[PDB]
Order: C-alpha cells, then sequence, then structure tokens
RNA sequence: GGAGCUGUCAACCGAGCGUGGAUCCGAGGAUUUCCGAAUGGGGAAACCCAGCACGAGUGAUGUCGUGCUACCCGCAUCUGAAUAUAUAGGGUGCGGGAGGGAACGCGGGGAAGUGAAACAUCUCAGUACCCGUAGGAGGAGAAAACAAUUGUGAUUCCGCAAGUAGUGGCGAGCGAACGCGGAACAGGCUAAACCGCACGCAUGGGUAACCGGGUAGGGGUUGUGUGUGCGGGGUUGUGGGAGGAUAUGUCUCAGCGCUACCCGGCUGAGAGGCAGUCAGAAAGUGUCGUGGUUAGCGGAAGUGGCCUGGGAUGGUCUGCCGUAGACGGUGAGAGCCCGGUACGCGAAAACCCGGCACCUGCCUAGUAUCAAUUCCCGAGUAGCAGCGGGCCCGUGGAAUCCGCUGUGAAUCCGCCGGGACCACCCGGUAAGCCUAAAUACUCCUCGAUGACCGAUAGCGGAUUAGUACCGUGAGGGAAUGGU
RNA sequence: GCCAGGCCAGUCCGCCCAGGGUGAGUCGGGACCUAAGGCGAGGCCGACAGGCGUAGUCGAUGGACAACGGGUUGAUAUUC
C-alpha cells in the first residue's frame, strides 16, 4: 500500500495484483513492471 | 388557553357603503368566520365600552381569479355590521372619519 | 422583540398581563394597517412572535419547566 | 344448514364432483351439524348451539 | 456555521433584521382548525346539534374556553329477571381492537379466452382475481425419516440427477424421487403414570387405623376413593419412564412434618455456583465505549511570457503539486481559478449496538446395580369402509399425504412405515408446543454506475401532470424545454 | 380596456383588469314532526366475503309555528 498508492494517479499507469494478470491490461500496456516479490509469485503460481 | 375577544374582530370595512353607515353610526368589521351574532355583540361591548342595539352579519364568498392557466381562489369573509344604542359613545376607528 | 431570558422571571400574572396588552397591541396594528396609517408593516410579525413566545413560555412552565 | 361447528369450528371441505364422463363440477361436504340445547350445570338454562355428531357422540356437551 | 438575509413561479416595490452571530443546516420539545378508522349524536367528507364537569361573562337568559361521553372483546368486581338454585342481562373500573401501506409470505376459494387445426377428459392453471391473516421476512423444522444387508442422521435454499423413470382422449401435453456437490448449521420445553396441597362428591358421617416411615405410645376421627386446579417427578427408541430390593446427601440455621430416637423429607432464610434480556423466563436503573447514525470542517500546487480571440480553460514556451490527473462550474478542452477530490479530523442531544454493574432467575444428591410383578408413554385419535382432493401417478393392482360421513382400537408381547397384500427382516416412535442462519422483496433513505434516452425519445408526467379536458360514475387522460 | 372572443365591424359587451356589492326573532330551510325509503346497537342467518332486520336514528315533495304598508342605494331589502 504504501507503493500502490505512489503511482495511482499516475497517468497512464494501470495497477493490479500478480494474481489479476490478464491479457486485455497486458496488451494494453507499452512496458510491464514487476515487483521483484510479485513475479516470484506469479511464477511460483504456475511452476 | 384564556380567550381574548380582539381574536374576533379581525379589522374595520374601508368602503363608500361603510363610510356612509358611519354617518348613522353603524359600523362594519371583518369577522372570524365562525363567530356568532350574540358572540360578536358580547366582544364589541368589552372591546370598545359602548351598547350594542343589534348585529347583523353576512358571508361573502371568494372572486375566481385566473393567472397563469387554472381559477384560483379568494378566501370567504364573514362581515358583520353593527349598530350601536341610540345615545351610546361613537366608537373611533382611528383613522376612518368618514 | 422581548427576549425568552428576560420573559422566564416573570411570574404567572405578569406573563398573563403581557400577553393580554401584547394581544391589544396586536389589534390596534391591525386596525392601522386596515385604514392605511401603518408605515412599519414588519411590526405585525414581531407582535405576533412574542405572543408564541409568551404562549411557549407559560405551556412549558405547566409542562415541566 | 349451519356448515359450522360451534365447538371445534369444523368447517366444510371443498371438492369435485366426477360424472361418468369424468366432467368434474366444485361442491362442497357439510359437516353433520345438529341443534342442541344444551346446559352448563344440571337443571340449569337451555342454550341453543350448532355442534357436530362427533362432539354429540363424545362427551363434549350434556343437555 | 460564519456575512449576509426577509422561499419559488417572478419580478416590481415597501418596510426591516444581522458579528450582542441573522438567514441557513441537524436533533429534541411546544402548538397543531375541520374532515378522515372518525369514535357524543347526526350528516350531502371537510357541516350541523348536544349532555355532563370545571372555569370565564351578563342585571339574568343568551355566549365562550378546556376535559370526558361510540361499539365490540378480555380481566376484576357489585347485582341475579321470568324463578327457586341460579343464569341471561345490567352497573362500575382497568386494558385491547378497528384503519392505511409498492412488493415479498402463509391458509382458503377459484375462471375464461387459449392449446388440443373441432370439442367435453385434458390444457391454460391452481394462473388472473377474491377472502382471512401476518412479519422483517415468512413458512418448514428435531424422524411414527430415508435407505437396503453397507449406511445416513432436524429444517430451508442453490446446482445436478432429468426433460429421465414415468404419466397422458398414451392425444396436445405434463413430469418426480433415490442419491451426489454446496450455502448455513442448534436444539429445546411439555402431557401421562406416581407423589403433595386447595376446591367437589361419597363414605366412616368415627372404626382413620390415620396423625413423615419405622423404633412405643396417645388425640383415637378424620381417614379412605374419586374428579377439577397449583407444585414435584418425568421426556426416551440400543426403548425410556413410574413404582420395588442393594446406595446416600450444593453447606448452615430456623420452622413444620405428633411425642423421646434412627432415617429422613418439606418450607423459609442465609452462603455459594451458573445464566440472562435469549427458542431454551421478564422487565427496568445506571455507567462506560480508539463503537455507529442523524449537521460539518480542513485540505498541495501558475496574478507566468508570446499568438489568436469578445472572453483562454486553445496553440506554443516555461514553473509546480500529486496518498489529490474523480466529477462539475467559471466568457472555448483547467491537477495548480472555484465547489470539491486523496487523506484526515468532528457530536450538546436523541437513537442504535457492545461492555461492566445493579437487578432478575435457576440450582438445597441422587448416582450406580438388581428385581422384571404392576402402571405410563398425547382418543372420538389411529385403523377400516363410502365419496373426493393432491401426489410422475387422469381410479388404476394404487401405496404415502389431506377433507367430510359412518364405524371405531390398542400403550411396548404396543403401534406405524418400507408402492396392492401376506410372512420374515429393517427403520421409527403419530394423534402437544417453540426454535436462529443460509431464502424472497423495495413504497422508502443515502452512495455509486451505465458500448441506457436526450424533449414525437425517456416515466402518462423535464412545462399547472394524474393537471387541463372527457364521462352520471367506475374510469380515461393530454400538449407545452433552448436569447 | 379593446391584437383573443362575439359567425361582419365595434368606441359596445354575459369578453379582459381592478375595486365594490348580498344586513332577517317573523321570508326559504335547521335547531320541531313524521311518509316511501335508507342506515341499523344487540339479534337471526350465512364456509369467509356477507344477507336481513328489532330497538333506534335519519329522510319533504307533506303537518305545526310570529309582519304589513311606505322610503331609500350604482349595486340589498317582508332583511336597512
Ligand atoms: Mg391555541
Ligand atoms: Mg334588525
Ligand atoms: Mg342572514
Ligand atoms: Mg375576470
Ligand atoms: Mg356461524
Ligand atoms: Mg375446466
Ligand atoms: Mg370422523
Ligand atoms: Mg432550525
Ligand atoms: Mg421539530
Ligand atoms: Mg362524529
Ligand atoms: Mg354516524
Ligand atoms: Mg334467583
Ligand atoms: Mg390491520
Ligand atoms: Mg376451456
Ligand atoms: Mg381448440
Ligand atoms: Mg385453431
Ligand atoms: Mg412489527
Ligand atoms: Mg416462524
Ligand atoms: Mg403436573
Ligand atoms: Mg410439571
Ligand atoms: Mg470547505
Ligand atoms: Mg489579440
Ligand atoms: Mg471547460
Ligand atoms: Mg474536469
Ligand atoms: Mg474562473
Ligand atoms: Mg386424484
Ligand atoms: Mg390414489
Ligand atoms: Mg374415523
Ligand atoms: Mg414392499
Ligand atoms: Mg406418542
Ligand atoms: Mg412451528
Ligand atoms: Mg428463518
Ligand atoms: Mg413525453
Ligand atoms: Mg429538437
Ligand atoms: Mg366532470
Ligand atoms: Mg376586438
Ligand atoms: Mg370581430
Ligand atoms: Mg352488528
Ligand atoms: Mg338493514
Ligand atoms: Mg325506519
Ligand atoms: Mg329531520
Ligand atoms: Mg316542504
Ligand atoms: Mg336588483
Ligand atoms: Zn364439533
Amino acid at each position: 500500500e504504501a507503493g500502490a498508492k505512489s503511482v495511482r494517479n499516475l497517468p497512464g499507469v494501470h495497477i493490479l495484483a500478480p494474481d489479476q494478470l490478464n491479457t486485455y491490461d497486458v496488451l494494453r500496456a507499452d512496458d510491464v513492471v514487476f515487483s521483484v516479490e510479485a513475479l516470484n509469485a506469479y511464477i511460483a503460481a504456475n511452476t | 388557553t384564556l380567550a381574548d375577544p380582539r381574536d374576533i374582530i379581525l379589522a374595520p370595512v374601508i368602503s363608500e357603503k361603510s363610510y356612509g353607515l358611519l354617518d348613522d353610526n353603524v359600523y362594519t368589521f371583518l369577522v372570524r368566520p365562525d363567530s356568532n351574532k350574540t358572540q360578536i355583540k358580547i366582544a364589541v361591548e368589552k372591546i370598545f365600552a359602548v351598547k350594542v342595539a343589534s348585529v347583523n352579519t353576512a358571508n361573502r364568498q371568494g372572486k375566481r381569479k385566473r393567472t397563469r392557466t387554472g381559477y384560483g381562489k379568494r378566501k370567504s369573509t364573514k362581515r358583520a355590521i353593527v349598530t350601536l344604542a341610540p345615545g351610546s359613545r361613537p366608537i373611533d376607528l382611528f383613522g376612518a372619519p368618514a | 422583540g422581548v427576549s425568552p431570558g428576560e420573559l422566564r422571571e416573570l411570574t404567572d400574572e405578569e406573563l398573563a398581563e403581557r400577553l393580554r396588552e401584547s394581544k391589544e397591541e396586536l389589534f390596534n396594528l391591525r386596525f392601522q394597517m386596515a385604514t392605511g396609517q401603518l408605515n412599519n408593516n414588519r411590526r405585525l410579525r414581531t407582535v405576533r412572535q412574542e405572543i408564541a413566545r409568551i404562549y411557549t413560555v407559560l405551556r412549558e412552565r405547566e409542562l415541566g419547566l | 344448514m349451519a356448515a359450522v361447528c360451534d365447538i371445534c369450528g369444523k368447517g366444510p371441505g371443498f371438492g369435485k364432483s366426477v360424472s361418468h364422463s369424468h366432467r368434474r363440477t366444485s361442491r362442497r361436504w357439510d359437516p353433520n351439524i345438529q341443534t342442541v340445547h344444551a346446559v352448563t350445570r344440571p337443571g340449569g338454562n337451555k342454550k341453543r348451539l350448532n355442534v357436530c355428531t362427533s362432539c354429540i357422540k363424545a362427551g363434549k356437551i350434556t343437555r
């Protein structure tokens, strides 16, 4: 919650949890920035 | 709670007919529309400290008027014409000399 | 007009006389308004409000002040 | 007559009467309501009532 | 809350109020005409006429103000007609009901059009509608259940099972359950036998042989039996209780149970334990909440240059904030001009919820073993028959469930169910009551949203809208936005 | 007053605007009486809804009950 609030109202920036990733948001984004633990959690959830 | 005689009498009636009856020492008032003759007579005697020979009353309906598209009605009124006893002090309306 | 603070000291009979004389003033104001000699027409509302105030004080007195 | 019992409140029932062509029309099943001049204490005043033969057959009320 | 205000169509004025805090917003209280369930009596709703009591007024009638005066039901009391017991009825005093509301629930009554290419069985449909009656939900709910040789274990609702088994002028059609996966879970009181106390009838109207049992007596007459009420006891299906033989007291005190004793038992009090506004008993007084609801307040950052322009929120250079770049307004597309937004504070009082107390209530040994004689386990009930209703089931071989009529049991070696019926086996314990949650709905109040409408659209209704107007009436029912 | 209305026109108007105007012991009604009829305490009947009706109470178009003549206003008069 300390880091989500920081980029919350930046225009063009979209926030979502690793377990809510979806094709529409990925395809609309130009770059996907993962936090390290978020990326590890997403990878672990798929093995 | 307590009743005052001045709640029955509302205003004097100011008109040519009223002014004609002042010369005869007959006074016209607008009274509350649910009073009766005896009540009005008692109230006038108590308020103006004068003898009253008789009281006559009449109801009058309000007029219909249209303003934008539909009629509206004015209030109905009850007038009381009060004639004093032959030899009693005149009532000073304080601004109705006639 | 008259204040409730300055009305809450009159006992019962001064209240009853203030009521009666205020009613008399209202009667006179009504006749003056009818015959066209009243200039400050805001007096009617003031007298009506002080009469209402006197009733309010009396009623609250007789029901658990 | 008087299809309601004054003790147990037993009222009429509703059903169908069925002809040979199996055509069904509404009818009623009335309780067997009979008149009784009942007393409370023995030798007392009699009160008229409308009770069913089941209540009469039991000891519910006495003449 | 903080400088203007005296609502709107809808201005023109007039006259005033306001930092000694107005207008405005919230809460509590006061007043509250007449009609309306309308309820003193009457009545063409919004009107008319009273009676009683207490005050006001008059020389006295006249007059005025404030309370009470409908009917039915329940409870408590006084009276007890014909008429005797008595009852019907009557008087008094306390409580309650009535009427309305958009939907949702439960119980009852119950169409037709239509489909069957006609039509009557059937369908439509237990629908529309009507009647009774609720509650914030309701109903149902604790096995006289399913299952089938293993077993599950109150009810409700959702998904399957399944358009299946079936059922149908076997036509048109209609259509389960077993079981499986889920949401939510919770169980409790009574009747009866038997024991006590009042009221009732007998009987002894004294042989009661009873007065806690006994250890012995006396009063020896009130014992004995039955009914209606109030306490104890008891609540189960591997049957459980009651009553008998082995076994003993939450702790004390007093009283009573006839007298000295054993064993006790009952009542009252105190001492403890537990529970509580609950289905399992009901109210009320306090006090306290980082609790909630009903007003609100603060809240970062551009007077930037030039161009066009009536006007910059546009273009182009620059500066900045951001836990705030939601939305809207302002003279044209505004995070930085305004209301606000993120975020964070805020309650005299009233109401709601929670806690702690007060208070209220319950608990004053029976546990275990044996005996297996006796009593009890919800009656005009179950069952059976007739006629119907409803179940997949349209009467069929028709079980299970419900109604009316007749007939009419048994209390565990009983009774009921397992789809006619019989035998065996299995399951359960009807004819008494209560019970949260999971489910349904929105007249209404707040807060959001829309690949919804944009004035012939969207509500009938952006405009006087259920208005104008039409109809005796029930009813029907418009059009009208933009400097 | 004259732009709508009046089957033409209109200075007029039952049209539009403002103000004024209806005075009762005796007149017509109530506070008096009842008819046909209505409602209807209890009541009887009826599954419910409800039907009918006694006491009673409403209900004139009927019964009972006191005023005539003159004058006056722009508009009331058995009313002043
Ligand atoms: Mg008043
Ligand atoms: Mg006269
Ligand atoms: Mg008159
Ligand atoms: Mg006009
Ligand atoms: Mg009946
Ligand atoms: Mg049919
Ligand atoms: Mg029977
Ligand atoms: Mg206020
Ligand atoms: Mg208020
Ligand atoms: Mg009334
Ligand atoms: Mg009436
Ligand atoms: Mg007698
Ligand atoms: Mg009701
Ligand atoms: Mg048909
Ligand atoms: Mg057909
Ligand atoms: Mg056809
Ligand atoms: Mg309620
Ligand atoms: Mg319930
Ligand atoms: Mg008992
Ligand atoms: Mg008991
Ligand atoms: Mg602010
Ligand atoms: Mg320029
Ligand atoms: Mg803009
Ligand atoms: Mg914006
Ligand atoms: Mg601006
Ligand atoms: Mg059948
Ligand atoms: Mg059958
Ligand atoms: Mg039978
Ligand atoms: Mg079988
Ligand atoms: Mg049983
Ligand atoms: Mg129940
Ligand atoms: Mg429930
Ligand atoms: Mg429209
Ligand atoms: Mg348009
Ligand atoms: Mg009409
Ligand atoms: Mg003209
Ligand atoms: Mg013309
Ligand atoms: Mg009646
Ligand atoms: Mg009738
Ligand atoms: Mg009559
Ligand atoms: Mg009459
Ligand atoms: Mg007549
Ligand atoms: Mg004339
Ligand atoms: Zn019966």
